[PDB]
Order: structure tokens, then C-alpha cells, then sequence
RNA sequence: GUAAAGCGCACGCAGGCGGUUUGUUAAGUCAGAUGUGAAAUCCCCGGGCUCAACCUGGGAACUGCAUCUGAUACUGGCAAGCUUGAGUCUCGUAGAGGGGGGUAGAAUUCCAGGUGUAGCGGUGAAAUGCGUAGAGAUCUGGAGGAAUACCGGUGGCGAAGGCGGCCCCCUGGACGAAGACUGACGCUCAGGUGCGAAAGCGUGGGGAGCAAACAGGAUUAGAUACCCUGGUAGUCCACGCCGUAAACGAUGUCGACUUGGAGGUUGUGCCCUUGAGGCGUGGCUUCCGGAGCUAACGCGUUAAGUCGACCGCCUGGGGAGUAC
């Protein structure tokens, strides 16, 4: 049973990513989104919107460059059973910075380089490289 | 849509999900490609082929089934450019060091013929030779005198002479070849969702390319 | 299973009003119909075994349906079991 | 999956995990500060013994614990919900699902009698055996036990083990759909509890056919076998026990994603349904195969692909699943 929505949004985009889906829709929700927008604003998504008026469905619009798919990699950190937390002097770094690691911090879910900036730590959540 | 409203899709249901982006529909179990991207797709390949044409480019065209085998080697023949419709031999083009070779006997076997040298030798000897020759001309015949891999190929259909494609690809050599349904497009660089079959849609295409060849240098 | 008249019958003497079936009272009442019915069926032949695989899964079912009422409201807890005779 | 490794299968306590919205809290989490974390080791920068080892100044570190002040996204607690998870109701559908009790036809064997006469039976041949006390064959009547040809299937149902004639009685689950209702009541599960093929065990029945043991005949060098002639337990039933199997998909359960093809079974919607029908669309199920995965064979939307939750198990062969 469905006990980690936030694992389906970034499988639904690896696989989706793979098969070359032109986007991938799901069951919408704040923290799905929130995710979303550091998706966006890194350029590993076109764009994406959350239909519906009482169930919300996120449709979120797969990217490729050039003879492939925008995010190659992109996995769960956080997972239940086994949460993460680190600090701000202690935040991983994907790719040795050439990717990023959404990271929901007491300021809201953004990247690990801005978070590190920001002087706050928080749990991470996944790495999309 | 001129001549080309004369073609329509091909293949029943057999299909292949990759050519799915460049079907439109299908009526009576049988997919009918988009020309709605088609005809759009027709132009933007046919240009690049007599963009290469112009500097004399080896063009080689491929096309062994019978029913579309000899209209190829006619349009392949309104220029240098070059053309396949017996058989495509397993190297004559990643193996073209060792597939010349062949060519060769089929040139020195040509002028016994073509020449007085010939009449000598016994039956039976000038016979073996001649039988040769004949086989020669089907494969090599329409390549023996391309000293050289081709600047680009273009096959007719994809699936059938899927052995060619295979060896050109690997030659960075450009692959241009008209692919319908069943046809898998994930080896032309160049696709042409268009029926395979059919006498009218071969010749149609078939001439298209050769004028825009001949015309193509200067 | 149950007959349609009994089933509408304890829908009404449990449930929110009428026309629901979806009540935890109702629910644990309509359970404890077949669960007590049943008991008669299994008093004979007994080697009904796969019979019985369905007559535990309707207690194990109760049993949840009561601990979930118990936490969601203790009133309406205490009060479903006295009406059926539960819990020792 | 086949190398070591998925408990034979379920139900389920503890425990682990938990769809979605708002508010609230601030416990985990994070930020800052204050204590404390002996010095010496270590490391950095720099000194002193001719260098080095060695010695030494300052800092970093001591990733920890406590308290104080905040931050509130995420997890947790509380409140109010919500409906897509799960469940209930209504009405339908298919089925060898289970327990009990009847019952039918075919056949085998046995008993009795008629007809009939010298073989039958068996094998590669044989022989044991059965026959003139009349077999076998054939016909008639009777007794009894077990299993249900055809339908039958790539089929169906079940947690698994497993479940086939027909009828009744009692009873479990699954699926579809117009919907109606509940409102996260869920997933997994150590220990625990229950179900467990065949064989085997106890008590009392039953006993036709088949058949461990056993006894003959044969084959063979021998033949404590394979084959033939017989035949006890058992196989059948009731109740209690045993709990194992190559208990096998050799593949734990739950949920979400990921090209396609051909077919089966069952529910349901639309279509002159005027039709066999055609088109959709749920459940379960065969074979093929793409990406991907894999050591390879292969698996491949019913995954061994891509993921999340919980559990079980493996850590070279033999000794040994043996000893205690
Ligand atoms: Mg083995
Ligand atoms: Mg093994
Ligand atoms: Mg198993
Ligand atoms: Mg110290
Ligand atoms: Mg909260
Ligand atoms: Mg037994
Ligand atoms: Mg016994
Ligand atoms: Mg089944
Ligand atoms: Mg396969």
C-alpha cells in the first residue's frame, strides 16, 4: 500500500523520462508540488500544474534536451522507515555540484546550494542530477 | 498532397509502436500514416540528400524486393548516384576492401565479352564464365563502379533491407529510407512515413529524389 | 450470507438512521449476525474448515472495526457492546 | 528462479511503516547562544635541541550531552474534517471452494443356475496358476466396494494442501456495476493460533480393484530386482495423532509506475444487436516479445524492469540438517 507518495512522484518521472512520455500526472498534493517548483526552477521540468477542484491531479511536463531526457538520475533519500536529516554544514552535494538535492528546510523545500546559503540545514529529500 | 494522396498508410495490424508518431488512423485493421507530418517530413530529408548531391555525392540506393527492385535501378541511374535491388550482400560495405574484389572480376570478365576476347576457350569454359557474370551484374552490377563508400544511402524500405541500413549507420554514413508501421524508425536518421508497397508509392518517392540529385549538383 | 430482511432490519436498529450501511455500529452488528448465526452451522460437521477461514475473517474484521470505534469515539464503543453482548 | 538463501500456506498481538486538507503544538528536525566534552595524543600554523626523532606556543578538533532563545517545511501529538485506500449495503455473475445426506450408470470381482467343451491365462518365449470335481467363453439372477468415460480445455474454484457423475440441505470467498453508506477504520508481521499431499500411527468399521511385505514361476554368472502367478498391510469411512514433500512459478506479501502482438474465461456498457455478431471496458488466465534487467539460460505490465513498506532467509565443500 501507498505509504510514500513522494517515492511514486520521482519514480512516475524516471520511468516516464525513459519511456520519452510527453509528461506524467498523479495525485497532486503541497509537498508534491513544492518539489516540483525546485524542479522548474533548475531546469530538469518544462513546467507543470495541478488540475482538479477537491482531487488534485499534478501534471507534470516531462523535459529532454538533445537525444535524451533531461534528468538521468533521480532517486528517494529520505525515505520513511529511515529518515534523513543534516546541517547546513553538513548538506550533501550532488554530482559534485553539477546536480542538486531537494531539501525541505523550517524556510520551505528548496535546493541544497541555496539552502546551504540560506546559513539552514533541514531533511533532504531525493538527488536529481 | 499531390500525387502523394496516392499511397496512403501499409502493413494490417503487425505495426510497430515506434512508428505510432507518424500514423494518423486506421480504417479495415490497418494503419494509415499521417501525411500531416508526412509530406512535412518529405521535404525536410529530400533537401539535405540534394544539399550532399551537389558536391557529386555517391548516393546508393537500396531496394531488393521485386515488385519495387527495378523502378530503383532505373531512378538510381539518372546520375552518379548508385543503386542496390539484388540481394544485399552481407560487406559490400563494411566490407567494401574485401567485396571489391569482387567487382573487379565482374569488370574483367565484362571486357571478355565486351571484347573479341571472349570467343576463345571452349564451350563449356567461356560458358562458366558467362554464367558468372550474370550474377555479378544483379548485386555488384549497380556499384562496380563506385570506387568507394557512398556520401549517404537511401533504402526504400527499412525492415526488409535492414541489413544495409545496419552497415551504414555504423559508417557514420546518413541513412535515408521511407519506413511505415511494422518498419522500426530507430535506424534511419532520416525518416519517410510512407507505404513500403505498392508500385505507385515506390516510383513516386523513387523519381523525387534522383531529379532532386541530378539537380542537385548545380 | 445474511438475508436481505434481517440485514436491513439491524441497519436500522444501529445505524446513524437508514438508508447507511457504511456505520462502525452497523458494521460490528451485521458481523455479529453471521459471526452467532454461524456458530450453529460449525456446532455441526466442524471439519468445515474453509467455511471457518470466512468466520474468522469476519471476527478478526470486528475486532478492528471495534478498536477503531473505541479510538475514534470510547462513547459509542461502550454503549455497541452492551446492545451485543461483548467483550467477556 | 537455476550458484548459499522466500517459512508449505494463511489469520494476526507486539513492533515497523502510513492517502489528503486546514488549523494547532513544537517532541524528532533545523538555526543561534550558554555550559560541558581534563591535559596529553591527532591535525594546522609557528617556535627550540646543528637536522630528525624529540620538546613546545597558539588554534582546529573533540562529530557528544544538557539548557536557553527561536524557525515550522518534513516526521510526530491534538482538533475539525475529506474521499481516491479499506470496508458495509443493493442487485447481478461464474465456479471440481467447503461440511452433511441421498442417488445413477458403466465396469471389475465374487456367489448361484442354464448353454457349452478342452482348453484358458500369461510372456519375448515360458512356467507358476486355473480346467473334465467341466474352466474360458456365453446367458440369467444376486451380493459388494471403489471411482465417476464422454463433457474436459491453453478451463474453473481455493491461502496453501487440494477440489470432477446428478440431486437436496447447511456454508466461505471472488468479480462487475447505477449507485448508496462509513470515513484512513490501512499495509506488513517475530512470538502465537489455525489449515497441512502421500505414506505412517491408535480405536472401531469396511474391503471389489490395485498392491509395500510375503510365496511361487521365469531371466541371469548370480537376480534377495525389472517380467509373470498369487497376496497381507494399506488404499475406502468415522474420530484422534503425525506434521513432512522436487509442499515448486525451486520466484514472500501489499501498493504505484513502464512499448506492443495473438488467444482463453467471466462480468458489463454501446451499437438496424436486425447478425453469427462488431466496438469498447473491469476481474482472472495462456503463449510471444520490446526497453530494461541478468553471469548466462532467461524474465519481460501476471517482471527476474523502475520504486516504496514490512517480514523470512544466505555467508565455501565435506563432516551434517548429523551429534548433544
Ligand atoms: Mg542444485
Ligand atoms: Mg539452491
Ligand atoms: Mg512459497
Ligand atoms: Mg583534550
Ligand atoms: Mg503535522
Ligand atoms: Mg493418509
Ligand atoms: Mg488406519
Ligand atoms: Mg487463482
Ligand atoms: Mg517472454
Amino acid at each position: 500500500s501507498m505509504q510514500d507518495p513522494i517515492a511514486d512522484m520521482l519514480t512516475r518521472i524516471r520511468n516516464g523520462q525513459a519511456a520519452n512520455k510527453a509528461a506524467v500526472t498523479m495525485p497532486s498534493s503541497k509537498l508534491k508540488v513544492a518539489i516540483a517548483n525546485v524542479l522548474k526552477e533548475e531546469g530538469f521540468i518544462e513546467d507543470f500544474k495541478v488540475e482538479g477542484d477537491t482531487k488534485p491531479e499534478l501534471e507534470l511536463t516531462l523535459k529532454y534536451f538533445q537525444g535524451k531526457a533531461v534528468v538521468e538520475s533521480i532517486q528517494r533519500v529520505s525515505r520513511p522507515g529511515l529518515r534523513i536529516y543534516k546541517r547546513k554544514d553538513e548538506l550533501p552535494k550532488v554530482m559534485a555540484g553539477l546536480g542538486i538535492a531537494v531539501v525541505s528546510t523550517s524556510k520551505g523545500v528548496m535546493t541544497d546550494r541555496a539552502a546551504r546559503q540560506a546559513g539552514l540545514g533541514g531533511e533532504i529529500i531525493c538527488y536529481v542530477a | 498532397m499531390l500525387k502523394a494522396g496516392v499511397h496512403f498508410g501499409h502493413q494490417t495490424r503487425y505495426w510497430n509502436p515506434k512508428m505510432k508518431p507518424f500514423i494518423f488512423g486506421a480504417r479495415n485493421k490497418v494503419h494509415i500514416i499521417n501525411l500531416e507530418k508526412t509530406v512535412p517530413m518529405f521535404n525536410e530529408a529530400l533537401a539535405e540528400l540534394n544539399k550532399i548531391a551537389s558536391r557529386k555525392g555517391k548516393i546508393l540506393f537500396v531496394g531488393t524486393k521485386r515488385a519495387a527492385s527495378e523502378a530503383v535501378k532505373d531512378a538510381a541511374l539518372s546520375c552518379d548516384q548508385f543503386f542496390v535491388n539484388h540481394r544485399w550482400l552481407g560487406g559490400m560495405l563494411t566490407n567494401w576492401k574485401t567485396v571489391r574484389q569482387s567487382i573487379k572480376r565482374l569488370k574483367d570478365l565484362e571486357t571478355q565479352s565486351q571484347d573479341g576476347t571472349f570467343d576463345k576457350l571452349t564451350k563449356k569454359e567461356a560458358l562458366m564464365r558467362t554464367r558468372e557474370l550474370e550474377k555479378l551484374e544483379n548485386s555488384l552490377g549497380g556499384i562496380k563502379d563506385m570506387g568507394g563508400l557512398p556520401d549517404a544511402l537511401f533504402v526504400i524500405d527499412a525492415d526488409h533491407e535492414h541489413i544495409a541500413i545496419k552497415e551504414a549507420n555504423n559508417l557514420g554514413i546518413p541513412v535515408f529510407a521511407i519506413v511505415d508501421t511494422n518498419s522500426d524508425p530507430d535506424g534511419v536518421d532520416f525518416v519517410i512515413p510512407g507505404n513500403d508497397d505498392a508500385i505507385r508509392a515506390v516510383t513516386l518517392y523513387l523519381g523525387a529524389v534522383a531529379a532532386t540529385v541530378r539537380e542537385g549538383r548545380s | 450470507s445474511l438475508s436481505t430482511e434481517a440485514t436491513a432490519k439491524i441497519v436500522s436498529e444501529f445505524g446513524r438512521d437508514a438508508n447507511d450501511t457504511g456505520s462502525t455500529e452497523v458494521q460490528v452488528a451485521l458481523l455479529t449476525a453471521q459471526i452467532n448465526h454461524l456458530q450453529g452451522h460449525f456446532a455441526e460437521h466442524k471439519k468445515d474448515h474453509h467455511s471457518r477461514r470466512g468466520l474468522l475473517r469476519m471476527v478478526s474484521q470486528r475486532r478492528k472495526l471495534l478498536d477503531y470505534l473505541k479510538r475514534k469515539d470510547v462513547a459509542r464503543y461502550t454503549q455497541l457492546i452492551e446492545r451485543l453482548g461483548l467483550r467477556r
